[PDB]
């Protein structure tokens, strides 16, 4: 050949089939047959408790507080409005500049709300803010493309995933991007945090997921196996595994250490994307806001379809899980996040 | 404790009437989505709203046409791939799509993005404002004959100037014959999906139009108009 | 992984013929519309030509109407642009692309640098 | 080209280099993970009304 | 006897058909929510209100004394004739209401989007109801309306108080339907254009579907009763049958409104997902 571009071509063909070679190698067994024992989940039927009323346009991101009571919810009408859960109370109702917000995230210590969205901009807002209203306090500019995620670390580290197709972890004080995570080749859709805060991935619209360590800014791990784009992404709760929903109407459950997926979860009459995956508090049941409508509740072990949430009338947004497994929230296009449990 | 739950109650109240008010001027506004490939006048568009009219490369404009107030946004920056942004404009009153007509070889590129949008799953309500950009290029480029339509859609050389067609006091029939074929060909394929949940609206435009804002009124308008017939099964 | 391989393409004289052969690998392929899309030397991407999910209904840009044609096998699991009478202009890299999302009819598979779902090329030259 | 190229060899070189286990193993740990919290997913084992914070007073 | 179980039987399905028909309206919207969240649907539940009242207050004891022959009630029947003049009011001015609102979101799509606000809907509801309750009990109170129970009608009462609950009404339905007529000729010519422009009656039929079925579902049950208000006192020629048997049409529509007016899609599935 001679022309280095081939033979590196070469060489990476080389190298994809010796990591795809010593990913069968050690898929022993299945899933499937290792679970055949386990009995099935039943028939898991919850209810709307709670409807959450208040939004004048499509909620498009929402994310419980740490204390498991309130929440904070982004509409596209330009809004950010906190919730006391128990009581569907308001407690804050915050305008934003940018209209177009996509994602939104509840900082671990309940001081601070981000969002951010077509402006590739995150907005830090302080809650706690004493003398006056409260306020844009930080804002993280840098990103060329649209801010489609964030999640808080600690009060001054939160990270961004965006559609020039990088992550980035930040300073929320000093404003800079303390650590740049490359490697994605299409649109960054979705993020999720480690329990442990040590790691984070991000599923592409390269129908592809990659494992990024935050302190070192290097990608330890690419994940290969659907067939479209990812959409929604989450941990297992045990921090070795996690879970994708994509645009072919399938979720997948990936492990870290065996580095392939584990199980698909699919049906032959779902053929609609998939919005939002989350897991319980002991992840054996994970659910799936499909654009059909509802939220399909799976069990994460048999790949059975087990339970059904009808309750929104549009395409669901977003969805979250309490951190204590009591409820978990939906919120649509129809603007109204909705508890069930 | 009661006094906590008064207060979380009269802080609902507030909050509740500042969304109430709030809600009723999200209501009474129209956004408004400008599309478009490059190199056709989108951003000049908002620009010529911004001065014209009035407003805020920034993405928005605010304006006001006979007292309803619009809000027209073209994003600029972001990649190329509209595949996933796209989606967050699902609710906006109308698309605007401006296509630059004098550009023969990126206008398939116009077509097959049209074609993408009108059967996207999440834009199959979203009425779109067809603006056929650039008219006077269009007319130098007939005029002068160094570029002819028919090397690039063949279909052209059968073509006939549609009987209904009504040009503007003095223009060429070749010209006329261009700009209606560019329009049916854009035509065809809004008009091949049907179902009657959403139309597209062509109309001829050039950067100087100043009337610009009265078209998308009217249009808007038409499009509320035929969202409420359909709502009572008359249209 | 999602990969396509492509085959076929090589010096041809004007006039003269080809077919090129791209193998899609790592999804189902009846899901999903599939395009033709060829870069000539010097300017962007041009999108040449689709097909639906079983051929049911094709279309062509208007240069290559009545010069190729595209046929779809998803028993094999491949499609075909089968070339003819090609013209000093037909000189392109050709990936064949598809679009990101099964069961339906829109795609914006044409992108000025990436696109995750498309090949690599066989650069087709034609000249005297 | 040729830099996006150097980065995805250079990716791939340090991903081969990990070590797996196997996926017997890393079912057992799920499966580990799922009974070993069984007792306190509401969601899974029904918790009753009087623990309930969306049905009570 | 036969005919007299049969219009037992016919009667008692009438009366069962209206109070499911307007139940089922009002429970769809008790129930949800995303019904009750536009305007229009706001004059539909007055309008399923006016009827399940005539239907519970007025039919039943108008059957019965129709089946026995005699009025069991006595007293009663005063203010039973004061109920059916106002509930059998409240719904034909009901549906001019709702005519009324749906030429706004049509001839007028910006106005009504910002003007019809619920303190709007709230006012024109009251008006509908207060001017069906006081056309109606304040006559009788006063014994204005008399020139078995006797439920005649003095003779300028009867034309005045149908002048107003029919003749108003219906003439404000027409032209307000005429005119979205107009309005739907426009745009199937519009868009009759444009697709005949691609290319190079049945939208037509369609429009004449619905707004025929509307008007004339209407007209059709009401206008032969209130014509015979109009006739009867003065010429008092038919008789007492013939007029129970066009009076019971009226009622009829009564029945057949939640059919006409809640047929939308999200409508049919809020049934559907009640009762089955
Ligand atoms: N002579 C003439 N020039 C036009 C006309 N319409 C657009 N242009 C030119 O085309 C150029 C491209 O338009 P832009 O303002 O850049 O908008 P855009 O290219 O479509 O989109 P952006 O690149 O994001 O700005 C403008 O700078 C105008 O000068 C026209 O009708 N007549
Ligand atoms: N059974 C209907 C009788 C009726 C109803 C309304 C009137 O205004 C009226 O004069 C008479």
């Amino acid at each position: 050949s001679g022309s280095e571009l081939d033979q590196l071509r070469q060489e990476a063909e080389q190298l994809k089939n010796q990591i795809r070679d010593a990913r069968k190698a050690c898929a022993d067994a299945t899933l499937s047959q290792i679970t055949n024992n386990i009995d099935p989940v039943g028939r898991i039927q919850m209810r709307t408790r709670r409807t959450l009323r208040g939004h004048l346009a499509k909620i498009y991101a929402m994310h419980w507080g740490t204390d498991s009571r309130l929440l904070v919810s982004a509409s596209q009408d330009g809004k950010l409005i906190i919730w006391d859960s128990y009581t569907t109370n308001k407690v804050h109702a915050i305008p934003l500049r940018s209209s177009w917000v996509m994602t939104c995230a509840y900082a671990p210590s309940g001081n601070y709300v981000a969002c951010g969205g077509l402006d590739n901009i995150c907005s830090i807002y302080n809650l706690k803010t004493r003398e006056g209203n409260v306020r844009v306090s930080r804002e993280l500019a840098g990103h060329t493309g649209y801010l489609s995620c964030c999640r808080f670390l600690d009060d001054n580290q939160i990270v961004t995933s965006s559609g020039d197709t990088t992550c980035a972890l930040w300073d929320i004080e000093t404003g800079q991007q303390t650590t740049t995570f490359t490697g994605h080749t299409g649109d960054v859709m979705s993020l999720s945090l480690a329990p442990d805060t040590r790691l984070f991935v991000s599923g592409a619209c390269d129908a592809s997921a990659k494992l990024w360590d935050v302190r070192e800014g290097m990608c330890r791990q690419t994940f290969t196996g659907h067939e479209s784009d990812i959409n929604a992404i989450c941990f297992f709760p045990n921090g070795n595994a996690f879970a994708t929903g994509s645009d072919d109407a399938t979720c997948r459950l990936f492990d870290l250490r065996a580095d392939q997926e584990l199980m698909t979860y699919s049906h032959d009459n779902i053929i609609c994307g998939i919005t939002s995956v989350s897991f319980s508090k002991s992840g054996r049941l994970l659910l799936a806001g499909y654009d059909d409508f509802n939220c399909n509740v799976w069990d994460a072990l048999k790949a059975d379809r087990a339970g059904v949430l009808a309750g929104h009338d549009n395409r669901v947004s977003c969805l979250g899980v309490t951190d204590d497994g009591m409820a978990v929230a939906t919120g649509s296009w129809d603007s109204f996040l909705k508890i069930w449990n | 404790q009661r006094n906590e739950e008064k207060a979380q109650r009269e802080a609902n109240k507030k909050i509740e009437k500042q969304l109430q008010k709030d809600k009723q001027v999200y209501r009474a506004t129209h956004r408004l989505l400008l599309l478009g490939a490059d190199n056709s006048g989108k951003s000049t568009i908002v620009k010529q709203m911004r001065i014209l009219h009035g407003g805020s490369g920034i993405f928005e404009t605010k304006f006001q046409v006979d007292k309803v107030n619009f809000h027209m946004f073209d994003v600029g920056g972001q990649r190329d791939e509209r595949r996933k942004w796209i989606q967050c404009f699902n609710d906006v009153t109308a698309i605007i799509f401006v296509v630059d007509s004098s550009d023969y070889n990126r206008l398939q590129e116009a077509l097959n993005l049209f074609k993408s949008i009108w059967n996207n799953r999440w834009l199959r309500t979203i009425s779109v404002i067809l603006f056929l950009n650039k008219q006077d290029l269009l007319a130098e480029k007939v005029l002068a004959g160094k570029s002819k339509i028919e090397d690039y859609f063949p279909e052209f050389a059968r073509y006939t100037t549609p009987e209904d067609a009504t040009p503007e006091p003095g223009e060429d029939p070749r010209v006329t014959r261009a700009k209606y074929f560019i329009r049916d060909e854009f035509l065809r394929i809004s008009t091949a999906s049907g179902d009657g949940r959403h139309y597209c609206y062509p109309h001829f435009t050039c950067a100087v139009d100043t009337e610009n804002a009265r078209r998308i009124f009217n249009d808007c308008r038409d499009i509320i108009q035929r969202m409420h017939l359909r709502q009572y099964e008359l249209l | 992984q999602v990969q396509l391989q492509e085959s076929g393409g090589g010096l041809v004289q004007p006039g003269g013929s080809l077919r090129l052969s791209c193998a899609a690998s790592g999804f189902t392929f009846s899901n999903y519309k599939m395009n033709w899309v060829r870069q000539a030397p010097g300017k962007g991407l041009e999108w040449v030509s689709d097909i639906s999910q079983s051929g049911a209904s094709i279309s062509y840009t208007g240069s290559v109407k009545g010069r190729f044609t595209i046929s779809r096998d998803n028993a094999k699991n491949t499609l075909y642009l089968q070339m003819n009478s090609l013209k000093p202009e037909d000189t392109a890299v050709y990936y064949c692309a598809r679009c990101p999302a099964p069961f339906t009819r829109d795609c914006f598979d044409v992108t000025s640098t990436t696109y995750a779902y498309r090949g690599q090329g066989t650069q087709v030259t034609v000249s005297s | 080209s040729i830099a996006q190229a150097r980065k995805l060899v250079e990716q791939l070189k340090m991903e081969a280099n990990i070590d797996r286990i196997k996926v017997s193993k890393a079912a057992a740990d799920l499966m580990a993970y799922c009974e070993a919290h069984a007792k306190e997913d509401p969601l899974l084992t029904p918790v009753p009304a009087s623990e309930n914070p969306f049905r009570e007073k | 006897f036969s005919v007299r179980i049969l219009t037992a039987c016919f009667l008692s399905l009438l009366i069962l058909s209206t109070l499911l028909g307007n139940t089922l309206v009002c429970a769809a919207v008790i129930r949800f929510r995303h019904l009750r969240s536009k305007v229009t649907n706001f004059f539909v539940i007055s309008l399923a209100v006016s009827d399940l009242l005539v239907a519970v207050l007025v039919m039943p004891w108008k059957a019965v004394a129709e089946i026995a022959g005699f009025w069991p009630f006595g007293s009663f029947c005063n203010i039973w004739v004061a109920f059916d003049i106002m509930c059998s009011t409240a719904s034909i001015l009901n549906l001019c209401v709702i005519s009324v609102d749906r030429y706004w979101a049509i001839s007028s799509p910006f106005r009504y989007e910002r003007k019809m606000t619920p303190k709007a809907a709230f006012i024109l509801i009251s008006v509908a109801w207060t001017l069906s309750v006081l056309i109606s009990f304040i006559p009788v109170q006063l014994s204005w309306h008399k020139a078995n129970c006797d439920s005649s009608l003095s003779r300028t009462y009867a034309i005045s108080s149908s002048v107003i609950s029919f003749y108003i009404p219906v003439a404000i339905m027409i032209v307000t339907y005429t005119r979205i007529y107009r309005i739907a000729q426009k745009q199937i010519r519009r868009i009759a254009a444009l697709e005949r422009a691609a290319v190079h009656f049945k939208r037509e039929t369609k429009v004449l579907k619905t707004l025929s079925v509307i008007m004339g579902v209407f007209v059709c049950c009401w206008l032969p009763f209130f014509i015979l208000n109009c006739i009867l006192p003065f010429c008092g020629c038919i008789d007492s049958n013939t007029f129970d048997v066009f009076v019971w049409f009226g009622w009829a529509n009564s029945s057949l409104n939640p059919i006409i007016y809640a047929f939308n899609a999200d409508f049919r599935k809020a049934f559907s997902t009640l009762l089955g």
